[PDB]
């Protein structure tokens, strides 16, 4: 049945965007902007013409410091290449070539669009960026929806680029493997187009932790780069990707659907201004001041009430609305990271806030924290694997598909996005290092960079359906 | 109906190949085998024994309505539901009247309803049992079976590339054949099992007779596929089999680069 | 204008490798069969039968029993041939003691090996070759040093790097540094595990403790050192080898994880970083993901593997781990000129043995044979050797040029392939003893294809064109003999007549970056090692120091490796003599045995 | 540009279905029936209620002979369970339960539909089959298109079944893992829902050989079972799945697009009646009679011509239209399997026909065979791996994603489907053994069982757009 309860959607300045929105209208199964976000991730790729050109020219194909060497000075090496030195050494050039791909980016873009297009009106887009070094590609829904997979933009663009370059420059047979390598990298020896020059926001389709995890296999650094560090937009993008992922995992179903929808609305979309209000109340303080603000707001809104007073005077609280209590804890969790990691302007403590905001909440109330164990559990695992020898890394390399951080049902990665947004440059593996091209290219897509208002406007368009 | 040319046949060796594979050319019968000996050699069923079945008779299995299947009449073994049985032969590298890929081409041109594998050391033919028996009359009794160079052997098949024994016989680890009074005789069946009486295949051909009828090129006798003055020489100066080989390579390479590149070539 | 065949007369010792199998002229088409006593003609199989009787009595289950061979015919109704390692009489360098054996006397032959001596299952040199590949972890250290300098606030110097490496050599195998009451590993079990580094900056190299240095200037001739150092630049790369015993409990994917742990600890301990400081996670991430070179990439689900399985190793990485390219034999063996053929025929030896016996057999299929005779044929008795040099001689005379200098046209490839195919067939046809030695059609077919590709690759410098010549041998072989190889041999040969210069999605890819996961190559013996050799020789012939990855080439230039990557045919022969001591055995912690 | 050349589409009875169809109109990127076929594979699953009920009742959960034992006769075992036998043994029942799922199938179907449906009239369907033992489920496009993955029908159905069973029978906490196991099997210890009771025609999304291979990871036995052994419909289903897959692989692009489209039309859709005509001409003969018929038809239609006559009289032929020549070889290849394996009514020789039809074609003409090497190459690999110790299996277990048979660009698996359709029961791993439920349940979908007429009708509807 429809999630008819009304919420207000507030922007990151704490002012209302849209009022009286049924919860149903922000869900991934309904909201056109949320669904377009998934569609753009599926259908968009970047072609690195500068990278392909450099690989062909120098022989530095693929990754890992690979180099296919061409030796132009063979007669200067001190070697004899003929028995007894009968004939002096002659150099050859057999692994490399100079093609003017960047100079020709505009014509290449036109040829690429024609190869990708199915019908003239189909919405295929190819845009020249970075002075010809990069093409942004969005394939049509017509092409993308031909079969069942999300990789069609990646695979068609790589083949179209390879074919059109072979044709445009009328290259000889020797060039076939090399031009293929320039776009595909080590494919098919690798499943990935490893070290290639066609890039998707999505990971390779071999890499899921389980069915439905593709929209979760997106690093927090990618999200922060694409939203250019605007904290609550990073939160909204991460939370919405998690929300889509949890639909695809099968967990936004039945007696869990409302719970899952409220995580997204309250933590990710600043529903009822809770996140903003909590940061405003507690921002001059510590994590614990956010704990106080969260419990106070839950009481003010009738979500919890005193259940029992023990002889010491300690009070157990009861959840009058368990799913909404959970969602308020999730909202308080992102507010707590904003206050704590925001005060330091340093992301690393996000893992500690994730654990101890939840631990303090339980000790304060006698009610279960976010995810009934997952919030503290991932506080533990994420803290460990961001401060130890065993694995992991800095906060921004985690994702909803990372083994360390996958468990929480949609409310953990957004706080990582918040913390990394607020970081002043304390990391080596920050968004600039791992996600620079992603942020520069895909961050130009307005829906990716600024999802909050798009989701709210789309919800308002459909609100009277429910 | 189009008239097949089969393969380039510019010399004795390749004309011998064409004769083997062309189903309009009768293969001459050169020996007679009793029904008892014939079935004993195959080793799947003996004279008078009922055929085993792998499935019920075809008319009883409820084939679906299917207009395409209608166009293809089943073999007698298929109608009966016979099990699919395998026979294996090996041709020496030393001037055999048939060799391994020519077997595949011949089988696919002369016999209906086949499975067949080519290996360096043996060739399988797998058919419904009664159909296999009919095919084996050609394999065992005609000019494509020289008793000393084309032998029946279901396993432990090494010998195609071994040196010939002192009588000119191809090696058999299991010794299913022996030369006896100038005749080749199977003293064991194709499976290496005992036979009540040896199966006389008659006399083998001499080396010059084998060479007249052989399908293989061999450098030592002066008939390599590629002669000393052939590498890189113009097509008109090399054997037609090499002209053909060059063409296939050029067209596979260019066509798999861009198909249109081979238009008109 | 062709010399006497190497398989009838080795160049220096004058051994007749084919005649030695039989005591009869190999030109004679006559042999007696069923006169050898079955397996009694084999020392190894006879010894095995006696051992099997003891094993049956001890364990209560029968095992090896040659009398089970079908229909009363023991194996050995024909000669069970012995083998001579190709080319050992033409070596003159590499006489140093190694971790696995005292110095070989260069030029000494290894003849009379039985097939079972060259079975991967029975040959620890072959197993150790693979183990040395897969236990290797390679990393740039620049990001770890950057994290220390900026996030933690401590200067990195040659002195701190030396302490780091001393600590990493303590903990990579055996010890602990930071903690009380911590278990440790018996040093005897892990004496093959250590860590080194290399750099293109000669001043830095000289400032480091030389015990921890792979010295590019010492290991390589000057032109090759120059090329490798130009690529490495002013950077430091770590090369760590985890214990052989450890990968034998698990997989090569352990290596980057293990070094991630131990290198992280060595950073904490050399730089006095608090236990639990956030910087720690940058170290492990750098080692596992951020600045890492793997021998192999991951494989998809049907053949699922983490990094550093044989199936993930690109052909050109197999080419470049081989170290024959820096030997005197490869640098001056053609009357003072470079010898790319020596590079090809050595590099294809681990190429074939590891991909076919180590991987296709010991991961994807298996059993007691190791498919050993199939592959022994490519590095014994000078057969492939003669055919490959034949093509080089032919081409140098025809085009009046040196190695690497024949124009890389399709027509020139086809001409050389036609001649090498012709020569291969002439010899198999004219020597019945050779035809019987290489009794499987696959051996004979792969050998003419490999020799053709070797000649084209060595003579043009073009690795894709050299490998194109391999596939062109399909009609040249089939239309002559009317047989090829085993049932499934020519999948890749047929299709790569078309795929070599295709650019379709999973068809096009340069040979350097193909490997056992290129779908055409994923199943069948007798091919990949040949391509590996051809890639290595093509690069050598055009004046390069490596084919694919200079970091890999430098990382295997290391005399502390258990296997001698410079002379693999020799090493496999030494294992055949039972004279190769591998790493990874558990003698220190097991009863007297 | 559009593939405007006109073909006629013929049915398997050799009569025209639709005339004057532009090749463009049968391609997966355009044809609505082809696209709906992919969509139905993506959105349909089956729920085995009988299997789930049995697992819960007996403790035979999942696969591999797993059994969680409940012991109802503990006092009869000859054991003491108390020191000194102080207390007599008492049996417990802790791993199993009896739920009347099959008897309640109609109500279960209603509850499942309500959980899966997103909006009224969205196309969600649940059908009770096999007298309650199986549900056929088709999720809405609305639900299926929410994110990027094809697994949403599988994941949502498994969770919805688990939730609704827990609710309907008001089960206690102990039941949660067990009911989950009844539907999901070993998930998430396995990525697959291994041994569970929610079944998709598609494989688990971890299992691709490369990006775009999902529509290729479908065994020939599944195709034959779903088409109920009607030879050319099995060919059409296989060929169309391969055609979709090759779009998703990126290989139906640029200078390869026409070649790839013609493989589908000529081999898969009996274009211009070539397949039917070749079988009719040669059906009383051997593989070689199909070789003769194929070369004759190529000559009749002007696809090839004599290029050169050698001194022996042997004639090299040239391809006037290389891509059409390739497609005619592909049509001849399926006709050859039909004649050869049809005569034997035994599938095993399909691998030999694949190899030798192509080898005979080359020797007959001097032109390259199907796929420039792949047809013979896969003839070799498939023959080997269906008759040797090393791996593989009988013909019906292969697919376009199997390592042995993947290489050919779309023209190999359909001939396997033909051969297995014609087999009289000579296998032990036939469609009945591997694919019985698939054939019984998904074979009821008309588009899956009988795609030829649907594809032709859909092509005629759009023909005037090109
Ligand atoms: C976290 C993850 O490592 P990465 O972050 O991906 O490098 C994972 N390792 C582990 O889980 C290490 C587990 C053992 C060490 C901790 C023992 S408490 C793995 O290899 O995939
Ligand atoms: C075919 C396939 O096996 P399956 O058919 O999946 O059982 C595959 N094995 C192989 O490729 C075996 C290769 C080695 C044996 C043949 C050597 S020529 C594999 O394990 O995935
Ligand atoms: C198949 C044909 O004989 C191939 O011709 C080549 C020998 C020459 O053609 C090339 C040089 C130009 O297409
Ligand atoms: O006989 S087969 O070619 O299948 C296997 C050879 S090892
Ligand atoms: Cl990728
Ligand atoms: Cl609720
Ligand atoms: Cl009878
Ligand atoms: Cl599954
Ligand atoms: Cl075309
Ligand atoms: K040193
Ligand atoms: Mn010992």
């Amino acid at each position: 049945a429809y999630l008819t309860e009304k919420i207000d959607l507030y922007g990151d300045n704490g002012k209302v965007l849209e009022s009286d929105i049924p919860l149903e209208a922000v869900t991934p199964v309904q909201n056109p902007a949320v669904r377009e976000l998934a569609s753009i991730f599926k259908r968009s790729v970047a072609v690195n013409l500068g990278g392909a050109q450099k690989a062909l020219s120098t022989g530095h194909y693929a990754n890992e410091y690979i180099h296919f060497p061409d030796i132009p000075n063979k007669d200067k090496l001190g070697i004899k290449s003929s028995p007894g030195g009968k004939y002096p050494p002659k150099s050859v050039k057999v692994r490399t070539m100079d093609l003017p791909l960047v100079d020709d980016a505009d014509d290449i873009a036109a040829r690429l669009k024609e190869r990708l297009q199915v019908n003239p009106d189909d919405g295929t887009e190819v845009r020249v960026m970075k002075k010809g070094n990069v093409l942004y590609v969005k394939i049509s829904e017509q092409l993308a929806n031909t079969g069942v997979e999300y990789t069609t933009a990646l695979t068609t663009t790589a083949q179209a680029m390879t074919d059109l370059v072979m044709e445009k420059y009328d290259l000889d047979f020797h060039a076939s493997p090399l031009v293929h390598c320039a776009f595909y990298g080590r494919y098919p020896q690798t499943y990935e187009f490893m070290g290639g020059n066609v890039i998707s926001l999505l990971a390779a389709s071999c890499a899921n932790e389980g069915p439905g995890f593709a929209m979760r296999n997106i690093m927090a650094n990618h999200i922060v780069a694409a939203t250019r560090k605007r904290t609550l937009e990073a939160v909204a993008l991460s939370s919405t990707l998690e929300a889509i992922g949890h639909v695809e995992m099968g967990d936004a179903i039945g007696r869990w659907r409302r719970w899952q929808a409220l995580v997204h609305a309250c933590q990710g979309l600043n529903a009822n201004n809770v996140v903003y209000d909590l940061v405003k109340e507690a921002g001059h303080g510590c994590t614990g001041d956010v704990v106080a603000a969260t419990v106070g707001r839950a009481l003010e809104d009738g979500i919890i009430s005193v259940k029992k007073t023990l002889p010491s005077g300690y009070k157990f609280y009861t959840a009058n609305d368990p799913s909404m209590w959970n969602a308020y804890v999730c909202a308080g969790l992102v507010a707590a990271v904003i206050v704590n990691q925001g005060a330091a302007r340093a992301a690393q403590g996000v893992s500690s806030t994730l654990l101890y905001f939840n631990d303090l909440i339980e000790h304060e109330t006698g009610l279960p924290h976010a995810g009934y164990g997952d919030g503290m559990g991932n506080g533990v695992s994420f803290s460990f694997f961001s401060h130890a020898i065993y694995g992991g890394g800095s906060p921004g390399i985690f994702s909803g598909n990372h083994i360390v951080t996958r468990h929480s049902k949609g409310f953990a990665i957004p706080v990582i996005a918040a913390a990394v947004s607020l970081d002043s440059g304390t990391a080596v593996y920050g968004p600039e290092a791992t996600s620079g091209l992603v942020g520069d290219i895909f961050g130009e897509v307005d829906l990716i960079r600024r999802p909050m208002e798009a989701i709210a406007s789309a919800a308002a368009e459909i609100k009277d359906k429910f | 109906v189009y008239q097949r040319q089969f393969l380039p046949a510019d010399d004795r060796v390749t004309k011998n190949r064409k004769k083997v594979v062309d189903p309009s050319v009768k293969l001459e019968k050169i020996r007679t085998l009793s029904d008892k000996d014939f079935l004993t050699l195959i080793g799947h069923r003996h004279l008078g024994e009922a055929y085993r079945s792998v499935n019920p008779p075809l008319a009883e299995i409820g084939e679906p309505e299917d207009p395409i299947r209608e166009l293809v009449p089943p073999t007698e073994g298929a109608k009966a539901g016979d099990r699919v049985c395998t026979i294996i032969m090996t041709d020496s590298v030393y001037n055999p009247p048939i060799a391994h890929y020519t077997r595949a081409w011949m089988y696919h041109n002369r016999f209906r309803g086949i499975d067949n594998g080519v290996y360096s050391g043996r060739v399988t033919l797998e058919m419904r049992e009664r159909d296999l028996e009919e095919a084996c009359r050609t394999l065992f009794e005609t000019e494509i079976c020289d008793a000393s160079r084309d032998q029946v052997r279901q396993y432990t098949c090494t010998g195609h590339s071994c040196r010939l024994d002192p009588d000119g016989m191809m090696f058999d680890p299991i010794e299913r054949c022996i030369m006896s009074g100038g005749n080749v005789v199977y003293q064991k069946d194709s499976f290496g099992n005992p036979v009540d009486t040896p199966i006389n295949m008659g006399k083998p051909l001499s080396e010059e007779e084998l060479i007249e009828r052989t399908v293989v090129y061999r450098t030592d006798r002066g008939e390599p596929m590629t002669r000393e003055g052939d590498p890189g020489a113009p097509d008109e100066e090399v054997r037609e089999a090499l002209q053909w080989s060059r063409r296939i390579q050029w067209l596979r390479m260019l066509g798999n680069m861009v198909p249109d590149k081979i238009k008109g070539m | 204008k062709y010399p006497k065949q190497l398989f009838l007369e080795s160049k220096n010792s004058k051994m007749n490798s084919i005649e030695m199998k039989y005591g009869q002229d190999p030109a004679i088409n006559r042999a007696e069969f069923h006169v050898y006593g079955g397996v009694r003609q084999s020392k190894r199989k006879s010894e095995a039968w006696e051992a099997a009787k003891r094993i049956t009595k001890e364990r209560g289950i029968p095992n090896y029993n040659p009398d089970l061979h079908l229909k009363g015919a023991q194996m050995g109704q024909k000669v069970l041939q012995t083998y001579r390692i190709t080319g050992l009489d033409r070596e003159w360098a590499g006489g140093e003691d190694t971790p696995a054996h005292k110095g070989w006397k260069p030029g000494t032959d290894i003849a009379g090996l039985e097939m079972d001596d060259l079975n991967y299952e029975n040959n620890p040199a072959m197993q150790q070759c693979y183990d040395d590949m897969r236990r290797t972890a390679i990393n740039g250290l620049s990001i770890a040093h950057e994290t220390i300098e900026r996030r933690f606030g401590k200067e990195v110097t040659p002195e701190t790097i030396n302490l780091y490496f001393e600590m990493l050599n303590h903990n990579i195998g055996a010890g602990a540094i930071m903690m009380e009451h911590t278990a440790e590993t018996n040093p005897e079990l892990v004496k093959d595990s250590y860590a080194k580094c290399f750099t293109g900056n000669d001043e830095l190299a000289d400032a480091l403790d030389q015990r921890f240095l792979i010295d590019i200037n010492k290991m390589f001739p000057k032109y090759q050192a120059d090329q490798i150092k130009a690529e490495v630049g002013d950077r430091i790369f770590q090369v760590a080898r985890i214990p052989t015993m450890a990968v034998r409990t698990s997989d090569g994917g352990l290596s980057r994880a293990w070094v991630g742990q131990q290198a992280s600890l060595a950073f904490l301990c050399a730089y006095d970083i608090p236990a639990g400081d956030a910087v720690t996670s940058d170290f492990v991430f750098t080692i596992k993901h951020g600045d890492v070179v793997f021998m192999g990439t991951q494989l998809p689900y049907r053949r699922a593997q983490r990094n550093n399985s044989a199936g993930g190793i690109a052909l050109g990485y197999y080419s470049d781990c081989n170290q024959t390219s820096r030997t005197p034999e490869a640098l001056e063996g053609l009357d003072g000129g470079i010898d790319p053929v020596k590079v090809i025929v050595e590099a294809l030896t681990p190429g074939c043995v590891i991909t076919d016996q180590g991987w296709l057999h010991n991961y994807l299929a298996g059993g007691s044979s190791g498919w050993s005779n199939y592959i022994i044929s490519v590095y014994t008795d000078e057969v492939l050797e003669d055919y490959g040099y034949h093509g080089a001689i032919y081409a140098m005379d025809k085009w009046k040029c040196g190695v690497g200098e024949v124009p890389n046209t399709y027509e020139n490839m086809m001409t050389i392939a036609e001649e090498v195919s012709r020569w291969s067939q002439k010899n198999y046809d004219e020597y019945p003893g050779l035809m019987e030695a290489h009794f499987g059609g696959s051996q004979r077919y792969s050998i003419q294809a490999a020799a053709s590709g070797a000649a084209v690759g060595a003579m043009t410098g073009d690795p894709d064109l050299g490998n194109a010549a391999w596939h062109y041998n399909t009609p040249l072989c089939k239309e002559h003999y009317l047989r090829l190889g085993f049932y499934g041999h020519d999948l890749q040969d047929q299709q790569n007549m078309g795929h070599t210069y295709s650019y379709r999605s999973d068809q096009g890819i340069p040979y350097e970056l193909k490997g056992p996961n290129y779908p055409d190559f994923a199943m069948n013996v007798g091919h990949m090692g040949g391509y590996i050799g051809i890639i290595a020789g093509a690069a050598h012939a055009r004046g390069a120091a490596y084919s694919t990855n200079p970091i890999i080439k430098a990382a295997f230039a290391d005399p502390n490796l258990q296997f001698d990557f410079r002379y693999p045919r020799r090493e496999f022969g030494i294992g055949g003599l039972r004279q190769f001591m591998p790493a990874g055995e558990r003698d220190a912690v097991i009863p007297p045995h």
